[PDB]
């Protein structure tokens, strides 16, 4: 009964894992078109300022 | 004295200057609003008694006078790199830093310790709560380093299972409820 | 006796006689083909000149025109004989009906009262709704304001918040609707007019079609009809549907004005244009203005400039989200960001304060393992730690509460709960005791008793 | 009415605006974004039979 | 005669005046001499006072103050028709390569008007190209736009030059390669792999690169289109290939900025909308002829909401990826069929059994696309034997997605295939619906139709 | 300047500057005052300039030499906005000090794995 137990400890282990590796993928996913977003309202103030402060 | 927003300042003299058509800055804020925080802040100061003496042309001897100034500030979603933050935690002698998370988690009042500082440090403190003190800036070091692990703490060991669990007792101490100041004899009393 | 000399966009520039020239904030008139305009100047400018904004169409003006100088600021109809009347920005009347027959107008530029006239009180207000009166209970003559995005719920609140209010109060009442649908406005003035409550409502109206400068000044225009009820020894309910378009209004003159942008495109001017008004709208020793506004947020950004200026001016901010609105949970209050003066131990009670910071604490404790949870699943969780988001997720769903007014929208009849009631429930639903029964149990229910009945049915 | 894209009606009224050098605002929009499809979709209204009847002149009777 | 005299030069722009009611309009090109040869500048704006801002078609270095400037009475003009096919031509229609003039007759400005709406084609057909992955996954609409999203070392000059053959031999059809901004070194070693396959006698080329001025590099994209619509004109199916878009988009900021234009979304040109527009609108199917065109496309900072590939993909119609991948296993070309797209793939267009067939493979090789990586953790055997069927179905799609290039035969050996439409929808029908099980995948590889693929498994 | 004049005479002084942070926002204020327009985040156009202007006067001649000890701020512990992002063509060694370090009790606080020096 132990050694039972520990190969499926090992086989759950696995499949938690495989979907954990999945979530931050699908994860990256959203973060990625955050930074996207934030780096274009970045350039699109500091260029504005730049423009619009002169004369 | 307490200056309250100094950020609200700020925007009145940005007003100011962007009617009388003066070169704008970063976020639209004139080049001199360091100098303009600067000559303010740096009124508050201790003189020495030969000052003193010297003002008061001989009415009061041997004694210092002192200004104490708490300027406060707002940031925006927590964004120290702004034009008025980043001037007045370079022009301040220390930083009390207030956070949301831990406001809304019970921590009132809610001072993040391991990002405040005070550069004058131990000399403005009675000499039993600089001695009480150097403990709990390690207690709440050494939690803090820990604290990644508080969400795995069954795995944790033993020997480090005490330093995490005196940790989160000394954060739970230092909480504290408003109009409810507390005498020197009582801080040093519950710090011991 | 002036000329036009310049026309762009909304604003006019007329040149007077350097002996005549107009004054600040006075009212001026053209002829724009066969209608009559009125322009509010803004500016002297040197040499006789002054620069104006048109309150009305500013298509067809040609150069060259004669103006008129009325010589007093816009002036509106006020006091009693303007109840249950709608009215333009310029106090003109804009139902079908005949004149108003004012006694008095006033000026609708004024200065605030003086610091020694104000008066505190903290005299609680209770509403029908849960979340609102136990995150953040409000009192009478204090000022409450609805933060959220489009479409989340901010006037609906409105709305409830009128119906459980309003026709519960005894004193008069006054509407202003600042840049909003036109149909939201024939609505309400139908729903007040079959329930014979519009003879204690005053209603202004300058809504999203019309130009910048009836948005501008509608809400001024509004203020003055409550600060009248308020002087002369009432007490009043004062309705804003958007203060953001009253800066929004300003930010697209701004530029025309001849005026250097700010942070990002905002008038330099933003938050004194912003305090003028808000400093006006309060209660005094001689009477008490209870006012609620609805404030939007553009693009969903709570640091924008125009909600970061406006959240000091407010006693009770409820914060609407749509990330919760999504989730069909309505009100779709934040309770982690709304917050309110009125919650102190001593005014509202060492019950109620100590519930609503439990609250608070426990969903705060499950937005810090909500990362955690998408990582690496729920079941890693310590058994500790999976009761806590059980009871956070109980608490999120017994928040939401069905209105009377959005039967329309879900069918389900509305509920009001009392302050006592909801204290309970969730002391209840914190200290465990209803932890044997599921989520779906505490949706869309009005008492504690109707989820413990629901929860038979499953 | 279908307003194909009224966010290329958008696009292009930014471009008139900046052409004329007018300050813009967040993501570069004009100030009067809003005002621009404000003053549009606000036309799409359902009138009583009084207005119709004052429009026409008496011609049309209880139609909306 | 000459009328106007310079009278500002900052970088590329030049600020030259005319007599009152001599002022050259918009677009219209001047000419002056700068030095020893003479220097093309077109006209951008119209200031008062007759004067008028241009930009030079040239290096600016060497102009004076007050130089005579000659008023041509026409946009810049290039030469058009047969005569230009294998030729290399800069903006301007100028021989760049050395083998002296262009023996054309006829010259057209390069600004003109997109077809009126009753020009427009009243059907909607498809362009065979002659590859299987392309004809199956992403087919061409005739008449619209194609991305290109592959990188480097994948093989998108080969696909390129497959494509001018098979236009050419297949259809009656020339092309038009427009270099926008590209590096010389690729200009020139496509040149050569170009003469060496015989097929630079069915391609006109246009090249302004990235050692060009500004200028150049906005207006060549615009010569390469106003060939190509010399071709449509005598009624042929035409094919036009620009090097890179984004670059066409970077030249127009660059030149608005040197304008002074107020910037506008992420640090583009207020106009990018309708300067890629007034562009992509002119390649389209008329009820005379068609311009077809394969665009390389490239995402900055890996963005596909950055303001350039937000406005690009409105045009395009199919968009084909290459992946280094594909290549690694050795199957060329080198498409990502799961990646590929085209808005030609519906029933109602395409019909329902190319569609079903289409999305049948791809939903074989995307469930392969994870059994694999079961395998790899697992080990083979741990699969089921249904998931067994599926990958050994699968690779032998995958293999049967390559095909033998008349311009690879000289890396092959094998002699090139053009594979009918119909003859890719039987093949894929066949593996997918359990026919041909019996053979193996090497039989499949690189062969060309399942006709042969049967052929090639009898000797194996 | 004073550096200098003792250099010249054979000596080897050492030169202490009290914050290059505060040199680059002196810059930046003087720089927004006379209008110049401003370049990536705020910050003259000419900062590494005058930058280069101060560091390239600190070397040793053969007749002397000036050594110097700079401290430095870095806003927000970012190491990449333009003041320390420029500062770092310059200095030969580099000692970060930590507020992690000090707080566990151990002065002088210098972290030694991310110390460096050429
Ligand atoms: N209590 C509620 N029950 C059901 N739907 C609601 C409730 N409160 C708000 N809503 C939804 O909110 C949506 C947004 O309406 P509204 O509040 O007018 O938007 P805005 O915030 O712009 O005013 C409505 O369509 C409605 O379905
Ligand atoms: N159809 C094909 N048959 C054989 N080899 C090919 C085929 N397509 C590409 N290749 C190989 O892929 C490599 C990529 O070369 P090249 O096309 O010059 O790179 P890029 O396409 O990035 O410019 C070539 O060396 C060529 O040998
Ligand atoms: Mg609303």
């Amino acid at each position: 009964g132990v050694v039972e137990n520990l190969a499926s400890e090992q086989a759950a282990r696995m499949v938690a894992m495989k979907a954990a590796t999945d979530n931050g993928g699908s994860l990256i996913k959203e973060l990625q078109l955050v930074y996207n977003k934030a780096r274009q309202a970045s350039i699109t103030q500091e260029l504005t300022e730049i423009v619009s402060g002169a004369a | 004295i307490i200056y309250d927003d100094l950020s609200k300042q700020a925007v009145a003299y940005r007003q100011i200057s962007l009617l009388l058509r003066r070169p704008p800055g970063r976020e639209a804020f004139p080049g001199d609003v360091f100098y303009l925080h600067s000559r303010l802040l740096e009124r508050a100061a201790r003189v020495n008694a030969e000052y003193v003496e010297a003002f008061t042309k001989g009415e009061v001897k041997g004694k210092t006078g002192s200004l104490t100034a708490l300027p406060i500030i707002e940031t925006q979603a927590g964004d120290v790199s702004a034009f008025v933050p980043t001037n007045v935690i370079s022009i301040t002698d220390g930083q009390i830093f207030l956070e949301t998370n831990l406001f809304n988690a019970g921590i009132r009042p809610a001072v993040n310790p391991g990002i405040s500082v005070s550069r004058v440090g131990g000399a403005a403190q009675t000499k039993i709560m600089k001695k009480l003190s150097g403990g709990i800036r390690t207690a709440l070091a050494q939690y803090r380093e820990l604290a990644a692990f508080s969400q795995f703490a069954s795995d944790l060991d033993d020997a480090t299972r005490k330093q995490l669990d005196h940790g989160q007792k000394v954060t739970e101490l230092l909480k504290q409820k408003q109009y409810a100041p507390m005498s020197v004899a009582q801080q040093s009393l519950v710090l011991f | 006796t002036g000329k036009i000399v310049q026309v762009i966009g909304a604003v006019v520039d007329v040149e007077f006689p350097q002996d005549a020239v107009p004054r600040v904030y006075d009212a001026l008139e053209v002829q724009n083909g066969n209608e009559r305009l009125v322009l509010e100047v803004q500016q002297q400018l040197g040499g006789g000149i002054v620069r104006t904004i048109a309150m009305g169409s500013s298509d067809g003006l040609r150069r060259g025109l004669d103006v008129k100088d009325l010589e007093h600021p816009i002036e509106v109809p006020v006091g009693k004989a303007t109840l249950g009347r709608i009215m333009n920005v310029l106090g003109e009347p804009v139902d079908m009906k005949g004149e108003i027959g004012e006694e008095e107008r006033w000026a609708i530029h004024r200065a605030a009262p003086s610091y020694e006239e104000l008066s505190n009180s903290q005299e609680l207000l209770e509403t029908g709704i849960k979340v609102i009166d136990l995150m953040a209970p409000f009192a009478k003559g204090g000022k409450v304001g609805l933060f959220g995005g489009a479409g989340v719920g901010k006037t609906v609140n409105m709305m409830e918040l009128i119906r459980n209010i309003a026709i519960e109060h005894s004193g008069y009442s006054v509407f202003a609707g600042v840049g909003e649908r036109t149909r939201e406005g024939n609505d309400f003035y139908h729903e007040m007019t079959d329930s014979n409550v519009i003879d204690k409502v005053s209603l202004v109206y300058g809504q999203m079609n019309e130009p910048p400068g009836n948005r501008l000044r509608v809400a001024l225009t509004g203020l003055t009809m409550a600060e009248k009820f308020r002087d002369e020894g009432r007490d009043v309910l004062l309705f804003v549907d958007n203060i953001y378009r009253y800066t929004l209004a300003g930010t697209e003159v701004s530029a025309l004005l001849g005026r250097m942008p700010s942070a990002v495109g905002y008038q330099p001017t933003l938050a004194e244009e912003m305090g003028v008004l808000q400093e006006r709208i309060t209660s005094t020793k001689t009477g008490s203005i209870t006012s609620v506004q609805a404030v939007y947020v553009p693009a969903d950004d709570l640091t924008d400039p125009s909600p970061a200026t406006t959240f000091a001016h407010l006693d009770a901010t409820v914060v609407l989200s749509r990330q919760i609105a999504s989730l069909g949970i309505y009100p779709a209050v934040d309770p982690l960001d709304s917050t309110s003066r009125q919650l102190d131990p001593l005014v509202v009670g060492q019950e109620h304060y100590d519930t609503a910071r439990g609250v608070q604490s426990i969903l705060q404790r499950y937005q810090e393992l909500k990362d955690i949870i998408a990582i690496l699943g729920m079941d890693e969780l310590s058994e500790e730690d999976k009761l806590v988001v059980a009871r956070a997720r109980k608490i999120q769903r017994f928040l939401s509460q069905p209105f009377f007014v959005a039967e329309v929208f879900t069918g389900s009849p509305g509920k009001y709960v009392s302050l006592k009631d909801t204290i309970r429930g969730f002391k209840g639903i914190m200290e465990g005791e209803y932890d044997h029964l599921p989520e779906q149990a505490f949706y869309m229910v009005g008492s504690i008793e109707e989820a413990v009945e629901k929860a038979k049915k499953l």
